């Protein structure tokens, strides 16, 4: 119950699945972070031409990263003498004028912006994309590849991949847990809803849209959004694989703490705006913005979580009246006006009023009357206290102005004019984004539950609408496991190998039987052997043409079907488990289980493809076909 | 191909040389074959079976 | 048209040829062999059986010394067996898997082999080092290797699908002849005895002879109703037998450039794959896609022997130049030898 990396033999079958799906290119690999790390643990350590490269690469991404004018002066002075001007002095510079005029002229300038050396990037890829990406194809480092990514996409989620926890939260359809998952360590919410409990208050889409919403936000590692790893279920409960915020959310504060002062409410309303830019460039509005929706973290920094009410507007923009009572905006509540990011700036509005006037701005004295808050806020603005300042005060009459083309946001550059506002003129943002400002409220260290209400069922039409909620978000996979484990299983799988080689130049069988033939492809699976037991008996297969050959350890094949048997190959279920179903001329059958999809997949795909081609192949052949 | 005039004057060249050359009667090539048969039957192992002891697969 | 003037006279020199040959009928085989004694029953029986190959079997072909013998097979490999003592000598594999043919060197010294590669290859048996290894390829056909055959060490003869044969220089692996004429694939060769003449069997249910150093087709043989799949040279390089899908095999006399006989009976349809004669003639062995291997008595006609032991197809058999032997290949991945 740790991760154990396949053989490399596994390279055979992984490097056709991604080749059949356009994977296998620079641009591809290059963007995942495991592919980042193999690919440059190849250039630095095992080729001597590139190593200059990948080390500019990184110096320069080092630099796009400092926070100081004082510190970039220095370090493009540093950049420049070293990976430009040096190689110019020795005639190995692989790059445009164009990109050393770039520099050189900013330089002497005394010009230092974080994407001064941006045109060296795209140059870098060039230089990278060719004969050196073939040549990292060609090593053990894209084996290594293809082995992490058998994991990757071999992934199937159970409660038992979690140590489950305490409740951190709870509503209508379940609980969060907090929790962490064995395979690494990582710590994780785990939020948890009843399929019954959904049905019966017949919330289907709500859950299923939650997911959807989540998986358009959750790449990018935002620190403002509370994001998705996974998702799976069980015939019982959805489950969703959150970032753990286990300091509450701003509701109870608030209750806890009272009202808040403008410097404190500064603090809340700059990190949530920041999510809000997010959400709202991947073109996703949220509808339902309210300090319950913000959760602090141990720290006291919150984040945007709960994409349930959330909705896209990349194509059809929402009209519906969605959300809580005195934060919906005016075009919101009009059913058929449409709308989109405007709601969330003026939610933002009522919101940040909320936490400094106790309530919000348009519940009037304790009055728990839903048309009537719904009324005011269609045609009336509201005297803001003489206490809160100019800036505050235009801030908030900016945001909640009733008209969506008078609304700050909303006039065409988004979270920027909000943070242009005098109330934010103190504020460096890329601080903000760093979380690098003092949190008013650091949360303080440590009988809500459910009646079994309804005896209701679960059918085959259910279970089905579900049939598309298991995910994993590959980014967030990836960097999960390059921060935990990915350093000591690639030493441990090194050394469990690099023993193997050597127990292999001893006990005698080494030449490569695949190699030198036509050899299409080769792998483990298993077959049933003995006919009248039926027990799994696992060997290693090889493909060619016109047969399928297998062999147990030691001794090389002694046994094999040819393509010409072999009438169909079909998917089928033994044992809850997925296999192939070969049909044979004698009326006989065959059974394959593979160890994992990506090789269930591909080995269904070329066993179809190989037995087609030698049948029609064949059929043209006078010496080999049958005759009548 | 069969539209080719150089395909069907190769083609009737060749069924000159072909229908040009010496034949013999059937009559003697029969004869020819079943005297080659006698002269040598008494070397040919299959034709009438040697013992054991000469026969290497036993 | 000179085209349409072409076209009569090939018809009217095929007459030409029909008449002169009917000319020579003056006696039939069968009535020339009335009088000599009967051949009696062969007793054959299994004596080895070569167990190794992993599926059907394609060709075979015995060496020189009538000792040892390779074979083809769809599990991609050439095996070289040493028939006395069923120990494989050799496993062989090749580098494409659809093989078909088969042949052993008269000298011992390399094996050839191909098939769906269109490519003839040649294996060295012994190096200086002592080790099997692809020695040439020999490239220029455009369609499958049917069949091929060894002159000697430095020359050898192929047939293939694109319907050519052709004869190759090892040491440069140039095509220095090329035998045109076929209009269907060929299938099989047999080399007459001197070597300087051979003769080719074809899907378009002719047979041909060939004269090798001059490059030319002599004679085309005719009758059979379907492919010609397999032939053979009676020992004395005057006559040859052929294999075909019309279940039946037939006699040809070169000198008397036609048919002399045909060995079937009403009770068997499947076709020929191979054939072979004894030592002195008497014998032609035919194996049949019934799983069985005919005795015929070449002179008589009469069916004389019948070899079953194979659960599929015979593919393909051999005599050995001992007169010893009879090989039977087959689908049923078996090799056995008979006498
Ligand atoms: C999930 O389906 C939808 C979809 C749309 C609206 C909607 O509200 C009625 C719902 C129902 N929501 C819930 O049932 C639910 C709600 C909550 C909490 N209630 C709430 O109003 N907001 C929030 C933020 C809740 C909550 O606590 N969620 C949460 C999420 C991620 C976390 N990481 N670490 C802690 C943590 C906590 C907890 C569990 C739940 F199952």
């Amino acid at each position: 119950k740790k991760i154990l990396l396949p053989e490399p033999s596994i390279r055979s079958v992984m490097q056709k699945y991604l080749e059949d799906r356009g994977e296998v290119t620079f641009e591809k690999i290059f963007s995942q972070k495991l592919g980042y790390l193999l690919f440059r643990d190849f250039c630095l350590k095992h080729l001597e031409e590139a190593k200059p490269l990948v080390e500019f690469y990184e110096e320069i991404k080092k630099y796009e990263k400092l926070e100081t004018e004082e510190e970039r002066l220095v370090c493009s002075r540093e950049i420049f003498d070293t990976y430009i001007m040096k190689e110019l002095l020795a005639c190995s510079h692989p790059f445009s004028k164009s990109a050393i005029e770039h520099v050189q002229g900013h330089l002497v300038k005394k010009q230092v912006p974080p994407d001064l050396f941006q045109p060296y990037i795209e140059e870098i890829c060039q230089n990278l994309r060719g004969d050196v990406f073939q040549k990292f194809i060609e090593s053990d480092k894209f084996t290594r590849f293809c082995q992490w990514k058998n994991v990757e996409l071999n992934i199937h989620l159970t409660m038992n991949d979690f140590s489950v926890h305490r409740i951190i939260g709870r509503g209508g359809f379940g609980e969060v847990y907090g929790c962490r998952k064995a395979d690494t360590g990582k710590m994780y919410a785990m939020k948890c809803l009843d399929k019954k409990r959904i049905k019966m208050k017949q919330g289907e889409t709500l859950a299923l849209n939650e997911r959807i919403m989540l998986s358009l936000v959750s790449t990018g590692d935002c620190p403002f959004i509370v994001c998705m790893s996974y998702a799976f279920h069980t015939p019982d409960k959805l489950s969703f694989i959150l970032d753990l915020m286990n300091g509450g959310d701003l509701h109870y504060h608030l209750s806890q703490h009272g009202v808040f002062s403008e410097a404190d409410m500064r603090f809340y309303a700059a990190e949530i705006i920041l999510g809000l830019e997010h959400m709202h460039n991947r073109f996703v509005v949220y509808r339902d913005l309210k300090p319950a929706n913000i959760l602090l973290d141990e720290h006291g920094h919150v984040r945007i979580s709960d994409l349930g009410l959330a909705c896209d507007f990349s194509k059809k923009k929402p009209h519906a009246s969605v959300g809580t009572h005195g934060y919906m905006a005016p075009e919101v509540l009009q059913k058929g006006v449409a709308y989109d990011s405007s709601a969330d700036w003026f939610s933002l509005g009522c919101m940040l009023f909320k936490l400094l006037r106790g309530h919000s701005p348009f519940r009037q004295h304790k009055t728990k009357d839903k048309h009537e808050i719904d009324r005011m806020t269609l045609t009336m603005a509201v005297e803001l206290p003489d206490s809160f300042s100019p800036e505050l005060r235009s801030l908030l009459e900016g945001l909640l102005q009733r008209d969506v083309n008078r609304r700050l946001g909303c006039l065409g550059r988004g979270a920027q004019e909000v943070k242009e506002s005098p109330f934010f003129r103190s504020l460096d943002w890329q601080m903000v984004f760093l979380q690098k400002y003092p949190p008013p409220l650091i949360p303080p260290r440590g009988s809500f539950d459910e009646e079994d209400t309804k005896g209701i069922k679960l059918l085959d039409s259910d279970q089905e609408l579900y049939r598309n909620f298991p995910l994993t978000i590959s980014e967030r996979w990836q960097q999960e496991v390059a921060e935990t484990v990915f350093d000591t299983i690639n030493a441990e799988t090194d050394r469990l190998e690099a023993r193997k080689k050597t127990k292999n130049k001893q006990l005698g069988h080494e030449e490569d039987y695949a190699l030198g033939k036509d050899c299409i492809m080769h792998g483990y699976m298993s077959k049933m052997g003995n006919p009248f037991l039926t027990q799994w008996q696992r060997r290693y297969f090889y493909l060619f043409p016109n047969r399928l050959e297998w062999r147990g350890e030691g001794e090389a094949p002694q046994s094999l079907l040819t393509m010409e048997e072999i009438q169909s190959v079909e998917e089928t279920q033994i044992k809850e488990r997925k296999c192939l179903l070969l049909k044979i001329r004698g009326g006989k059958q065959f059974v394959l289980q593979c160890d994992s999809d990506p090789e269930l997949v591909q080995w269904k795909k070329e066993l179809r493809d190989a037995y087609r081609e030698a049948q029609q192949l064949v059929q043209r052949v006078p010496k080999m076909k049958n005759k009548p | 191909n069969t539209a080719s005039i150089a395909q069907a004057r190769k083609l009737v060249e060749q069924l000159k040389m072909e229908a040009n050359i010496d034949r013999i009667k059937v009559s003697k090539a029969a004869a020819d074959l079943m005297a080659y048969c006698e002269a040598h039957a008494k070397e040919d192992p299959l034709l009438t079976p040697v013992p054991a002891s000469e026969n290497p697969f036993r | 048209s000179e085209l349409d003037q072409l076209r009569q006279e090939a018809e009217q020199l095929k007459n030409q040829i029909r008449d002169a040959r009917k000319a020579c009928a003056d006696a039939t085989l069968s009535q020339i062999t009335n009088n000599i004694d009967p051949v009696g029953r062969i007793q054959m029986r299994t004596r080895r059986t070569l167990r190794g190959h992993l599926a059907k079997i394609y060709a075979m072909h015995w060496g020189t010394d009538s000792r040892l013998l390779v074979s083809a097979s769809q599990d991609g490999k050439l095996i070289i067996w040493d028939s006395y003592t069923t120990n494989k000598v050799h496993a062989i594999p090749l580098r494409s898997s659809w093989v078909m043919t088969c042949a052993y060197a008269p000298s011992g010294n390399y094996v050839a082999c191909g098939g769906l590669d269109n490519i003839c290859s040649i294996y060295n048996l012994k190096t200086r080092e002592g080790n099997v290894r692809v020695s040439r390829e020999l490239a220029g056909h455009t369609g499958y290797l049917s069949c091929c055959r060894f002159l000697d060490d430095n020359q050898i003869v192929t047939s293939s699908g694109d319907t050519t044969c052709a004869l190759w220089d090892i040491e440069t692996g140039q095509q220095t002849t090329t035998f045109t004429g076929h209009t269907g694939d060929v299938m099989s060769l047999s080399l007459a005895p001197d070597t300087r003449l051979f003769v080719s069997g074809a899907c378009d249910a002719s047979a041909k002879l060939w004269d090798v150093r001059e490059g030319m087709c002599r004679q085309t043989f005719t009758g059979h109703e379907s492919d010609i799949n397999a032939i053979c040279f009676f020992p004395n390089g005057n006559a040859f037998a052929t294999g075909s899908d019309d279940a039946t095999c037939r006699l040809f006399d070169l000198r008397a450039d036609q048919e002399l006989m045909t060995y079937s009976h009403d009770n068997i349809i499947c076709g020929i794959t191979s054939v072979s004669f004894s030592k002195s003639g008497r014998l032609l062995l035919a194996g049949y896609d019934d799983f069985n291997c005919n005795v015929w008595d070449a002179l008589k006609a009469d069916r004389a022997g019948v070899l079953a032991g194979h659960d599929n197809r015979v593919s393909c058999l051999g005599v050995t130049d001992d007169g010893m032997a009879v090989a039977t290949g087959s689908w049923d991945s078996f090799l056995k030898i008979w006498n």
